[PDB]
């Protein structure tokens, strides 16, 4: 992801340089850009499998919960690397990944942002990236409900609406 | 509810011609002013009500909106702006446009009389289609639109053009004050919503709101329109979910139109099925004057309630909205809370009612005698302590059970003794 963030489409070719470049041949540069999410998805898979099969009361279970923030941070790196033509098709899965990192959320974070005195609280450039960062998920959720009026994957629609009722 | 899931994806993306902007920085009774703004947008600009809006509190900013339409009557808007002294230097569209419209009406009017006189079926439809463009373009020319819509209405693309024409004739003649035409298109609109059209999410919602706009303001027999609107689409207090609902006001008029035209038995269903449903739960915390009426009624208070209702009368008698039956509402609000209070009561002092409502104790006694005279209260009245005393403690339930259990079974045995 750091190499991809540094790069912006060097080695893709896109007919500006061809000797020796090309992720558009052998083939389809958008497909190659979309496959990168599908690699992250195999880490997404295995992490879920570990936290399903490790013991409920082990110290390992407490330790591996720390890695969820590291996974979620990668999803934020990926969502900030799209690219409208990858966004339209991956949005159905990205909506679900946003739901996976939301649909078991607890009170305390919502209480911190909504109940900490605004006169005393944050006034500040970094803080008002990160706070807005957290409620970006419910900003996307309100957009995604309208976006899903385009789509017919009603297993995802039914699943997402149940998660929205949990979130609300 | 089905149609509610149709709303659920859309989320207050209603199509309204004024877009979003209404008369800003308003002072008195903010919930009423907010209600006027959502209503102005949803009625596609009212117009008439701007004068009412200014009459309650002085605002300059109808001028604002009022300058930007010409088809109310060009001369009226021009006189309104030049009375203010708005120095527009932009009033040049109308002499060209109106002159094209004059040539267009007379060069239609010659065909109007030929097509009627000949009666030919193609010619009448062609003359109607040649007319339909003109009356859409200017309905000011109101009686010309009414003559056209008296006969056929329908043009090749039927549903949209007929339904927009019914809304436009209903809107124009409500503004012009031609009630019989407005009563005709209130009737014609509720007939037309059966079939329906494509019924794409927002269309059905706009049709619900148009039914609210003609029903709301009260000219003639609006309690019949209250009966027609509530059981139409099955009983809701606002007719939309998705949190932003605020129309706000219809339940206030609806409750009174039940109370003054029907028995209140009957307000037990209104309390469950209109007041405690989540659409009103959403509206109540957007209107404390509506909230006091319902919340005092459902908790059965005797002396916080009656003062707060009298405090509410003071705001309500300064409501400049059309409603017709204003003191009818207020007087039967006083009666209905007293009738609700007296249902389980032991005693009431005549004086203790009088001080509370600011009336004289003889006036209070004669008012209580009018509850008794109408059979809205079983009582005895103490002549020498000045207290009214109730006593419906019904000793012995057994007999009316005994009536039913042995009437059916004994006669059923007598029926058996014949074969």
């Amino acid at each position: 992801m750091d190499i991809l963030f540094a790069n912006p489409n060097i080695f893709v070719g896109e007919n500006i340089l061809e000797e020796s470049e090309n992720l558009q041949n052998v083939d389809q540069p958008l497909r190659v850009r979309g496959c990168i999410l599908t690699l992250v998805e195999r880490m997404d898979e295995e992490f879920t499998k570990i936290m399903q099969n490790t013991d409920p009361h082990s110290q390992e279970y407490v330790e591996h919960l720390k890695d969820e923030a590291q996974v979620c941070a990668i999803i934020e790196r990926v969502q900030r690397y799209l690219e409208e033509k990858g966004t339209t098709e991956e949005i159905c899965r990205v909506y679900l990944r946003r739901i996976l990192h939301t649909y078991y959320k607890f009170d305390y974070k919502a209480h911190q942002r909504q109940l900490t005195p605004p006169e005393g609280s944050s006034k500040s450039e970094q803080d008002q990236a990160e706070n807005e960062g957290e409620d970006s998920a419910v900003l996307m959720e309100r957009l995604c409900k309208y976006i899903y009026a385009k789509d017919r994957t009603d297993r995802i629609r039914t699943c997402a609406i149940l998660c929205h009722i949990y979130h609300h | 509810y089905d149609l509610t899931t149709r709303i659920a994806h859309f989320l207050d993306r209603h199509l309204v011609f004024p877009l979003l902007e209404f008369l800003s920085v308003k002072e008195i009774y903010n919930e009423k002013e907010l209600l006027q703004g959502k209503l102005d947008l949803l009625s596609d600009t009212n117009m008439v009500d701007f004068a009412m809006d200014v009459y309650k509190n002085l605002y300059s900013d109808d001028i604002p909106h009022a300058l930007r339409e010409k088809r109310t009557t060009v001369v009226a808007q021009l006189k309104q702006l030049q009375a203010e002294t708005e120095p527009i230097v932009k009033m040049f569209e109308d002499p060209e446009t109106t002159r094209q419209m004059q040539s267009t009406r007379d060069g239609r009017m010659l065909f109007d009389y030929l097509a009627d006189k000949h009666g030919f079926r193609q010619e009448y439809l062609d003359t109607l289609y040649r007319y339909a463009k003109f009356q859409y373009e200017c309905g000011n020319y109101s009686g010309a639109a009414e003559y056209l819509y008296f006969f056929r209405v329908l043009v090749p693309a039927t549903d949209r053009n007929a339904l927009s024409s019914l809304w436009g004739k209903l809107a124009s003649e409500i503004l012009m004050q031609n009630w019989d035409a407005a009563m005709e298109d209130l009737t014609r609109l509720k007939e037309t919503i059966d079939n329906n059209s494509v019924s794409s999410p927002l269309q059905s919602l706009q049709q619900r709101t148009w039914l609210i706009h003609w029903s709301l303001f009260v000219f003639f027999n609006h309690p019949k329109g209250r009966d027609n609107i509530i059981d139409l689409f099955l009983y809701q207090p606002q007719y939309l979910n998705a949190i932003q609902t605020m129309c706000p006001h219809i339940l206030r008029y609806l409750t009174t139109a039940v109370i003054t035209n029907k028995d209140v038995r009957k307000r037990r269903q209104v309390l469950k099925d209109l007041v405690k449903v989540i659409q009103q739960e959403s509206y109540t915390y957007k209107d404390p004057i509506t909230e006091f009426v319902e919340c005092l009624y459902v908790n059965f208070d005797f002396d916080g309630a009656q003062k707060k209702l009298r405090e509410c009368e003071s705001v309500l008698v300064n409501d400049f909205f059309l409603v017709a039956c204003l003191e009818d509402f207020i007087e039967n609000a006083r009666l209905f809370i007293f009738e609700t209070f007296c249902r389980i009561h032991q005693c009431i002092s005549i004086n203790m009612l009088a001080d509370k409502l600011n009336m004289t104790p003889e006036e209070a006694e004669r008012w209580i005698v009018n509850l008794i005279r109408n059979a809205r209260l079983d009582a005895k009245i103490d002549s020498k302590l000045g207290h009214v005393v109730m006593g419906n403690n019904a000793v012995s339930p057994y007999q009316q059970v005994i009536e039913k259990t042995k009437s059916l079974s004994f006669r059923s045995q007598m029926l058996a003794m014949n074969i």
